[PDB]
């Protein structure tokens, strides 16, 4: 995934374009990958980043969501693909004139396949309000997630922040896990980040941790973040958060075997015993 | 270079009609495709962007779809000034490419 | 309402320079966004070559690198492209654009036939 | 040793048998001596036993 973070392939941020409906036995991440463009995190996500590294990719399809009396094409500075752009996945929504007011809305998504989808929305944490009043409106701000395990009602917290590349906003994205022929209804008049393609697990993988580049003339399964492990010994001193089918993490550093006798230079005693000593004489057996 | 093999380049039909007809792209261009509306003798129009989303501005009853390998528009309800010739563009790599083109008659 | 124009004589001889310009009235090329430029056969075929963006840096297409130069100016708010080395084959159809990129190419031109003889 | 100051979310559900309510059941434990003091203007399932 190089310079794209394993959570930005259901967001799609402008490093992750080439990503958004991947198909692998081997995911694998790096230092540099940012999972957002827009700066923000994902709540809960070390669950999220579970659940995907062992997915087998992501097989992307359409929510079928339409959105009225509302513009759509938020964009910003931060996310760059050729021009000022957006996630791939998601729609920032805001209102139709800039301080009139967002009208209140309503929609819903009957999973219909076999399997279990994942829906990640999001939740726009401004700069102010003087922000929130001029992307959504006034009044306040409420996002309710609900389904048939599930309804937690959310609601954005502005204020003033750091800057992280630029801008003093955030986006935190939440997720859910629909069950077959259930629904989320999203009820919202604002700081919504809306879904447009959820995403349905396609098969099995694995997942690492690492730093270096890829080799497919090289043949191996224990991998960790400075590279592969390839033996058949059980123990491994090189990194305890290997993953994969890896060998058992050790404290020390060498532990040994044999094939023969304890060594006489020239449990009954038979080793240099009444026969005391040894030979070169033989050179076939022992 | 990725190849645009729009397929095929002719087809006619009625007012009222649905026309599905394919853009077929080489590799993987995930969500990257924006096509076009070439009048005979006026200047080429975006109507879809990102596969997906209607540039504002034009009349509703467009519809773009498929992901993929393979992409399909389709027009339900034909009406007579929908002769053109609908180029579609790969946004995935560089270069750019464009397609050869499709006819679009009435019958 | 976004509106561009070109301007440029209609003629070439084989091995000349013939320069395309395209001036934008109402809207700078500072904000970010790039600026192609579309090229447009007999038989309604169609090829990019180039673009220039709001921070100075070209790319073009790789069979036409070694004759393209893309630059721009601000108090004309125009981009310039001479096209060197040209052939009988080139008649073509040029588009200065507006060009969004990966949103597409948003906004176009009315385009002039220029023509390559001898 | 507890204070949460619990507030409902409500908005439209998928039915399960017919109804698009919820009821969510918090818990505590009171130690001898004790009190919990609840104060409440709807909304709330008031335990009796």
């Amino acid at each position: 995934l190089g310079q794209c973070g394993l959570l930005g392939t259901i967001t799609g941020p402008p490093q992750c374009d080439q990503f958004l409906e991947f198909s692998a036995d081997l995911i694998i991440e790096r230092r540099e990958g940012s999972d957002v463009c827009y700066p923000g995190k994902f709540v809960n996500e070390e669950a999220l980043r579970q659940i995907l590294r062992e997915s087998g990719g992501i097989d992307k399809e359409s929510m079928g969501f339409t959105y009225n009396g509302i513009r759509t094409n938020g964009v910003t500075s931060a996310c760059r693909r050729s021009g000022s752009s957006f996630y791939a996945e998601m729609k920032w929504l805001l209102s139709n004139t800039d301080n009139a007011a967002f009208p209140q809305m309503t929609k819903s998504y009957k999973n219909t396949r076999e399997s279990p989808a994942i829906i990640v929305w999001g939740i726009h944490h401004s700069v102010s309000t003087a922000e929130q009043t001029k992307l959504y409106g006034s009044g306040n701000k409420l996002v309710t997630v609900g389904s048939s395990n599930y309804q937690q009602s959310f609601v954005p917290s502005p204020g003033a922040r750091p800057q992280v590349n630029g801008l003093s906003g955030r986006i935190d994205f939440h997720w859910l896990i629909l069950n077959p022929n259930d629904t989320v209804t999203f009820s919202f008049n604002g700081a919504f980040i809306a879904p447009d393609r959820a995403s349905f697990l396609r098969g099995k993988s694995m997942g690492i941790q690492s730093g270096v580049q890829v080799d497919a003339n090289c043949e191996g399964d224990c991998y960790h973040s400075g590279g592969t492990i390839i033996s058949n010994l059980p123990f491994q001193n090189i990194d305890s958060r290997a993953v994969g089918k890896c060998p058992r993490y050790v404290k020390q550093r060498s532990l040994l075997l044999a094939t023969g006798m304890k060594n006489v230079p020239e449990l009954f005693g038979a080793i240099a015993g009444f026969i005391e000593n040894g030979w070169e004489g033989l050179i076939d057996g022992w | 270079d990725i190849q645009m093999n729009q397929s095929p380049s002719s087809l006619s039909a009625s007012l009222g009609d649905t026309i599905t007809i394919t853009c077929h792209a080489s590799q993987n261009i995930n969500v990257w495709l924006s096509w076009y509306q070439q009048k005979p003798g006026n200047i080429p129009k975006l109507l879809i962007y990102k596969a997906f989303d209607l540039h504002t501005g034009v009349p509703s009853r467009f519809s773009g779809s498929g992901s993929g390998t393979g992409f399909t528009l389709t027009i339900s309800s034909l009406q007579p000034e929908d002769i053109a010739t609908y180029y579609c563009q790969q946004g995935q790599t560089y270069p750019f490419t464009f397609g050869g083109g499709t006819k679009l008659e009435i019958k | 309402m976004v509106q561009l124009q070109e301007s440029g004589p209609g003629l070439v001889k084989p091995s000349q320079s013939l320069s395309l310009t395209c001036t934008v009235t109402g809207y700078s090329i500072t904000s970010d966004y790039t600026w192609n430029w579309i090229r447009q056969f007999p038989g309604n075929k169609l090829e990019w070559m180039g673009y220039i963006t709001y921070s100075d840096t070209t790319s073009y297409n790789p069979s036409l690198k070694s004759r393209i130069s893309i630059t721009r100016d601000t108090s004309k708010n125009q981009f310039f492209l001479q096209l060197n080395s040209v052939t009988t084959e080139d008649t073509a159809t040029y588009y200065c654009a507006r060009s969004d990129g990966w949103y597409g190419f948003a906004y176009w031109g009315q385009g002039t036939l220029v023509t390559v003889s001898a």
